[PDB]
RNA sequence: GUAUGUAUUUAUUUU
RNA sequence: GGAGGUCAACAUCAAGAACUGUGGGCCUUUGCCUAUAGAACUUAUAACGAACAUGGUUCUUGCCUUUUACCAGAAC
């Protein structure tokens, strides 16, 4: 409220600073209608975004709140927009209010107003299911941080905590110290497509840290769909999970039908 | 509703009817103005409201970015001028082996600094230290304070610049050198030989410098140069400008080394007198005084 | 010409354009003449780039006079798939005059 | 219904087509199938272009252009 | 022929409560996100104004067999996500009406076209120190229940979980199934 | 040559000027009646 | 005939040199206004378009304003304008009609092109559009017309 | 005549050395080892000399237990294999 | 009428 | 209300040397006979265009390893 609800939203990037397209030389001439370059193929492209959000900082009302619109900018999400106040789409993170708006047509689009498809992807890839709510993400390719190790796990727990932390209302987290991999769960779907867009491809530590300002070089962390959980204890907890809601729901199937008499 | 009730409702919209609202580089500018050929630029570093330029005809003048003022007092070509930031100095120098202060405020020389042999052709301002750098002929370089001799170069010097942490002092010479200064112990830290004169250096505002020669413009902690024999100047987003004595303008990318432009002035109302003496960038302008009594400004 | 006649085609009052006019995505204007002359033909020369790439050929260069070259030796694969017909290479001479 | 057509200044054409002289980007997915269908009424375009040639005489001709 | 004569179908919901509705038919649209098919295609807008754009998903087809919503994908009649319809249903009974879809492509493609139905269809830095904690609670209920009643880690392997306040001056407030204590350095 | 772009035409021709075409001296006194507008381009648009 | 110079185009009348310097303004923001600004968005680009379209109505306007409001000039360094594409003809003549006056462009009423009905929002005046808001109470959702940049052609507003 | 001509023309190899002053291509698909270690060069490149190994480590390793049986060529084979991890170990000490 | 085919996993899915 | 428009839609344009409507009589509506009114545009060295292209099938050839691409006549 004090913060964002009257506070208007302000540009992120100015329109001429947005990187160019044409991704640098994975090959060896540049192509016209797909873009994506020729013959040969690169070592593999990807780094980490010149980008990032500040949610605080960044975020404020837009003509979409005006208009009424549901649907979030990602390139807020991405911090990347460049329409500043006005821009189409709202720019705030996700509430428990506008998901409240949302929840007739999440069912088969994510936050941003993209459909959903099925099967999710070989690798699990960029946007899920409509099939199955996944409200699990997996983070991965921790040397996001690039190389620097860290006293214990607690730096990198406590690091992703405060990352995703800010960016909605989190159910639980787990950082694996064996295989790097952290599982971020949120009460809500959007949160969780929202900040899978949001913090794909960044780096870590602290404004300045050691390193810090050679973090472009880095390759940036892999946020894709989680699978389930094989261990028993969170499968009982699903189990139950999906038993009492079902109950739950059996309430306004039973008050709608008692109306139907 | 009624008449007056739209009539005084409307002109609440800002402009009128009906669009009101309800609720590469090219060259911009020609600048004449000096009698003699325009041997140094510098640009306030604070305010970036105007420049001052050094002259073949001994002047000064400082054009806003029309022109303000005219500075004189020296009795020969004045090689370079320097703006500093913490102080409201102007530190001018010259081929009259003099190195001369101007206090910004009263606009009249405060001091003189004694003891070149030659004329001194490069001032450079340390940044932190309330030091000047001067260097010329002298194959020397002299830290003043506003106390130091480097022994050093076998030749003259063409350009001098000056880094706050290590090596302080950073210097290019016609034997085709580059040394690396630590002045503290005062001698050579490292020497960079690459170069087969080097006429000109700019720092990165990376930590780095940028080195040039004929035909070979390097970097240092290459660039693809066919010949453009024979200043430099980095803007902030990493481009790095390259005059030509063919007239020719090279720009490059300073990541990588590519030239994505190469332009050449128009020389004026000889074909031998289109160049480029020196050039700078703003605190996305470009200001290049040119051996024809002329300043650009390239946008 | 004057053995065989061809009394052609009443209901033919359609014509291409009284077509194409109509819908919302064509504007009317006037213009110098060598300028559309100009403008078609880099209208067809995007055509054609976007045609020889979108087939995944991108070692045929055109160059601006409509001649289509390899800018490298072939491999036999690649002579198969880019093997283009008369529709594109008539096409092609077409514009170049 | 069926009012006429509506003419407008040269200048927006010379801006469409001057923008899409360099198109990178991705919102340029349906102009791309646009030019390729485009590319199916082209021969006629050449026709009538070809058949209005300003002649020797004459200077310039002016034409009435309609343009995607 | 085939593919126009079966009308669309469309929740009452999603809708909306305009009275009448002026729509969009393409003879020819994307495919399902299902069947992987052509199809007739139906935009609307639920209000005269309203910026959103409803796009039909799946075909007649590919929901008639699961009885479910073109524009929603829920059940046309309880309004229900389809992988729970047959949850509840399935709890009736035993084990059974789970309905098992068509991998890879022409097993789906192939799918879509029998008339057999689908199984659900066929019926219709101050650091407290956090113990005796439920495995199951989300960090979201506990950090809401304190906001109730007037920043956070856990740890759920350990059943652990650590508070720091954003000043003790809160910590004595708050004071105003748990293991409290306050302690830090 | 084929290295060069086509020209941009609102920038090198619409400056330049026609360069005058071919006509033909006619004569005054024999053409008087046609002289006027044999060469417009459409060569009568304003006649009753 | 043609907006060039060509020499079967007839020199221009008495009146013109004094008008000469404000068309000339115009004259240099259009030649601004192709010279392709690269942008990757496409409101952008549509607004890169919105700029023309409204300084071509800048301009007919302002030689409305000078042959029909003060009769500033003769009639025949008017129609010698239009013949040498200096105004709008069609354009005016819409000006002349009854409730046009303030009118964007030709497209904006066009009945064919639209979808359904016609007449873009563009032309409905703000009095209304505020008062079928108020039934919502969500405000007003409109802000420029998608051809022009138009905020009301109405010519109450 | 077998692309092995073609793809070696001059035609070919001018644009990869123009690709390689213009940007981030030039492979490591072509060239071999570099035979000596320490004289490679900064770290993001001999990253890709690395993998350039581990990969003919992986196809050969899978090339191991091929019952195929021939026994001198897999001893022959063998070897190679201990040249090229000893030589991975080599580029990870330079690292 | 200058074949053709197979493989080319780098970023580590909860016990 | 007049003049126009490089505006649109809908009609009509190859036939008993040929169109349409209407009055009357016979057969039993059609059709035949008789009477009457109006006929724009296109036609006799025949046709809307005082001009002039391409394609498909089928035959006859011509080049001639085979297919596209073709050689020059005819019919539809
Ligand atoms: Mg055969
Ligand atoms: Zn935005
Ligand atoms: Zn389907
Ligand atoms: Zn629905
Ligand atoms: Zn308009
Ligand atoms: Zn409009
Ligand atoms: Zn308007």
């Amino acid at each position: 409220m004090t913060s964002w609800r009257d506070k208007s939203a302000k540009v992120q990037v100015k329109e001429s600073e947005l990187p160019s397209s044409i991704p640098a030389q994975t090959g060896l001439t540049f192509n016209i209608w797909y873009n994506k370059w020729s013959q040969g193929f690169a070592g593999n492209t990807r780094f980490v975004s010149p980008f990032a959000l500040q949610p605080q900082l960044h975020s404020g009302k837009t003509r979409g709140d005006n208009d009424g619109q549901l649907f979030f900018c990602l390139f807020f999400a991405k911090g990347m927009c460049c329409l500043g106040p006005k821009c189409e789409y709202l720019h705030h993170i996700p509430d428990e209010e506008d998901i409240g708006k949302l929840a007739l047509r999440t069912e088969v689009l994510d936050c941003f107003g993209r459909e959903k498809f099925a099967d999710y992807r070989e690798d699990m890839g960029g946007i899920g299911s409509f099939r199955k709510k996944n409200k699990t993400l997996y983070v991965g390719g921790i040397d996001g941080a690039l190389n620097s190790k860290h006293l214990k796990p607690a730096q990198i727990e406590s690091r992703i905590r405060f990352v995703f932390s800010r960016l909605g209302d989190i159910d639980r987290i787990r950082y694996v110290e064996s295989k790097n991999c952290g599982f971020v769960k949120f009460k809500y779907q959007a949160n969780a497509e929202f900040a899978k867009e949001a913090m794909s491809n960044q780096t870590l530590l602290l404004p300045s840290d050691k390193e810090w300002d050679d973090r472009r070089e880095g390759t940036g962390l892999l946020v894709k769909w989680a699978n389930e959980d094989p261990d028993p204890a969170a499968q009982k907890r699903l189990q139950e999970e999906l038993k009492l809601e079902s109950l739950n729901m059996m309430v306004h199937l039973i008050n709608n039908n008692t109306n139907s008499a | 509703f009624t008449k007056s009730e739209l009539k005084r409702r409307r002109k609440t919209r800002k402009g009128d009817g009906p669009w009101g609202s309800w609720s590469p580089k090219k060259v911009i500018r020609n600048y004449p103005g000096h009698p003699e050929g325009t041997t140094a630029l510098k640009f306030l570093p604070k305010t970036g409201h105007l420049i001052l330029s050094g002259g073949n005809d001994h002047t000064i003048k400082i054009w806003d970015f029309e022109c303000l003022r005219d500075f004189q007092g020296h009795n020969k070509p004045i090689k370079a001028l320097r703006f500093t930031e913490d102080c409201q100095s102007f530190l001018s120098s010259s081929f009259d082996r003099s190195v001369k202060i101007w206090d910004t405020e009263t606009g009249k020389v405060k001091t003189r600094l004694h003891l070149n042999s030659t004329p001194a052709d490069v001032e450079s301002r340390p940044t932190n230290p309330h030091e000047f750098i001067v260097g010329l002929s002298n194959s020397k370089i002299l830290h003043y304070d506003d106390v130091q001799t480097y022994d050093h170069h076998l030749s003259s010097i063409l350009a001098l610049k000056y880094f706050p942490d290590g090596s302080k002092f950073i210097s290019s010479s016609e034997d085709k050198t580059v040394r690396i200064w630590e002045n503290q112990i005062n001698v050579p830290i490292k020497q960079i030989s690459d170069t087969a004169s080097m006429p000109f250096l700019n720092v990165h505002p990376n930590y780095f410098c940028a080195q040039s020669m004929d035909n070979r413009i390097y970097s240092f902690s290459k660039y693809k140069r066919h010949p453009k024999k024979i200043h430099s100047s980095a803007g902030y987003g990493i481009s790095l400008a390259f005059s030509g004595d063919g007239r020719y303008i090279c720009s490059g990318d300073s990541k990588s080394r590519l030239f994505t432009w190469d332009w050449n002035t128009s020389r004026l109302l000889i074909p031998g007198n289109k160049p480029i003496t020196q050039v700078d960038w703003h605190p996305s302008k470009v200001i290049c005084s040119g051996a024809a009594g002329k300043i650009y400004v390239c946008d | 010409n004057e053995l065989h006649p061809t009394l052609p085609t009443n209901h033919n009052k359609t014509k291409l354009l009284k077509s194409l006019k109509n819908t919302k995505y064509f504007q009317q204007t006037t213009i110098d003449w060598v300028e559309a002359g100009l403008q078609l033909c880099r209208q067809g020369h995007n055509m054609l780039n976007l045609l020889i790439h979108r087939k995944g050929l991108t070692y045929l260069h055109l160059d601006y006079n409509f001649n289509l070259k390899p800018t490298k030796t072939l491999t036999t694969k690649e002579r198969k798939k880019s093997r283009l017909g008369n529709s594109f290479h008539l096409m092609r001479e077409l514009l170049k005059m | 219904l069926y009012t006429p057509k509506a003419e407008m200044p040269p200048e927006h054409l010379r801006k469409i087509i001057n923008t899409h002289s360099d198109m990178a980007s991705k919102m340029y997915n349906t102009d791309k199938k646009a030019f390729l269908g485009a590319l199916k009424y082209l021969p006629h375009a050449i026709l009538k272009l070809l058949e209005n040639m300003p002649h020797p005489w004459e200077q310039a001709k002016e034409v009435k252009v309609l343009y995607h | 022929d085939e593919i126009n004569e079966p009308p669309p179908n469309i929740c009452e919901q999603c809708l909306g409560d305009e009275a009448n509705i002026r729509m969009t038919k393409i003879p020819q649209g994307s495919e399902c996100k299902i069947c992987t098919l052509p199809f007739t295609l139906y935009h609307f807008k639920t209000s005269k104004r309203s910026n959103n754009i409803i796009k039909t998903l799946i075909c007649v087809r590919c929901a008639t067999q699961r009885n479910i919503c073109q524009c929603c994908m829920l059940d046309s009649r309880w309004h229900i996500p389809i992988q729970l319809r047959d949850h509840l249903i399935s709890l009736v009974n035993e084990e059974n009406v789970m309905t098992e879809e068509a991998k890879n492509d022409m097993m789906k493609r192939f799918l879509s076209l029998k008339n057999v139905k689908l199984g659900g269809a066929q019926i219709t830095t101050k650091s407290f120190f956090l113990y005796n904690i439920d495995a199951s609670i989300p960090e979201w209920k506990i950090t809401d229940t304190v906001s109730q009643l007037l920043s956070l880690i856990v740890n759920h392997k350990a059943k652990c979980g650590g508070l720091r306040f954003q000043s003790s001056e809160l910590g004595e407030r708050f004071v105003s199934i748990f293991i409290i204590p306050w302690s830090s350095g | 040559d084929d290295d060069e772009p086509p020209l941009s035409y609102e920038q090198h021709i619409e400056n330049i000027e026609p360069l005058d075409p071919i006509n033909l001296p006619l004569d005054s006194q024999d053409d008087e009646y046609v002289k006027d507008w044999l060469y417009d381009s459409r060569p009568l648009e304003e006649d009753s | 005939m043609p907006r060039i110079k060509t020499r079967r185009s007839k020199p221009a009348p008495d009146g013109f040199e004094k008008i000469k310097p404000t068309l000339t303004d115009f004259e240099i923001q259009l030649r601004d206004a192709q010279k392709d600004k690269s942008s990757k968005l496409a409101a952008k680009s549509n607004e890169q378009l919105w700029e023309i379209m409204q300084l071509h109505h800048q301009r007919s306007r302002y030689i409305y304003t000078l042959y029909y409001k003060r009769k500033a000039i003769s009639k025949d360094l008017y129609d010698w304008l239009i013949k040498e594409k200096y105004a709008d003809k069609l354009l005016i003549a819409k000006w002349r009609k009854t409730g046009y006056e303030k009118l964007c462009c030709l497209r904006c009423i066009q009945k064919n092109e639209t979808n359904n009905g016609s007449t873009c929002i563009c032309r409905v005046p703000r009095a209304q559009l505020e008062e079928e808001a108020r039934k919502k109470g969500t405000q007003v959702s409109f802000h420029q017309c998608v051809h022009c940049g138009c905020r009301g052609c109405a010519s109450t507003d | 005549s077998r692309n092995v001509d073609k793809a070696n023309s001059v035609l070919v190899r001018f644009q990869e050395q123009q690709a390689e002053s213009a940007g981030g291509y030039k492979d490591y698909s072509r060239y071999q080892r570099p035979r000596n270690v320490s004289k490679v060069k900064s770290i993001k490149e001999a990253n890709e000399w690395k993998r350039q190994v581990s990969k003919e480590i992986k196809q050969k390793s899978t090339r191991i237990y091929d019952p195929s049986l021939n026994e001198m060529q897999i001893a022959e084979l063998n070897d190679e294999l201990n040249n090229l991890f000893k030589e991975w170990k080599r580029w990870q000490w330079h690292i």
